């Protein structure tokens, strides 16, 4: 495994979304900014994806996580179409955490994973390219939260969404 | 059966 040090892809990120001068956190602001077009960019969903990706190993990173519903954070592969609205789906290329309706899910379709995991603050994201699954453990005791088995085929990026003004995400150090 | 409203987005 390897750790990283991750920074948002500020031209992938939908303009809602509001980011840190120094690209870790992420929150949904009212209203989209005139941002400049560019093919990666989100357009639609509220998502934004690190600027790097990951084609071969093991690579872990940690996200600080908000107490409120709006977020969902795991991997993305590089192919997850930017224009228009997507399901938040694996099948639509997202494997990821959601809280959601004030519980953890993992975002299996077509039912989500109700997790029971107690409160999380901060998760650790650990994605293995050689074997092909992500797994997603809290920090304070690494205990297991879930893992999604994948063969990824193509190039996978950290990806974070805020669909609510109340909640954050922050790549953590 | 989907999503809650702002969820879609997603």
């Amino acid at each position: 495994e390897e750790k990283v040090e991750l920074t948002l892809d500020p031209d992938t990120a939908n303009p809602r979304l509001i980011l840190s001068l120094d690209l870790k956190g992420v929150r949904l602001g009212e209203r989209a900014q005139d941002l400049p077009n560019h093919p990666c960019r989100f357009d639609t969903n509220t998502r934004v994806l690190a600027s790097c990706g990951f084609s071969s190993g093991r690579h872990h990173w940690e996200v600080e996580v908000g107490s409120k519903d709006g977020w969902a954070f795991g991997v993305a592969r590089e192919s997850v179409r930017r224009k228009g609205l997507t399901p938040f789906t694996p099948e639509e290329g997202v494997w990821a955490l959601q809280l959601n309706g004030g519980q953890y899910w993992a975002v299996t379709s077509p039912e989500r994973s109700p997790l029971s995991c107690g409160h999380l603050s901060r998760v650790r994201v650990a994605l293995d390219l050689e074997v092909g699954a992500v797994s997603f453990y809290a920090v304070e005791d690494m205990r297991h939260l879930y893992t999604f088995r994948v063969n990824f085929q193509e190039r996978v990026f950290p990806l974070f969404s805020v669909c609510s003004t109340g909640t954050y995400l922050r790549i953590w150090p | 059966v989907g999503t809650t409203l702002e969820a879609l987005f997603q």
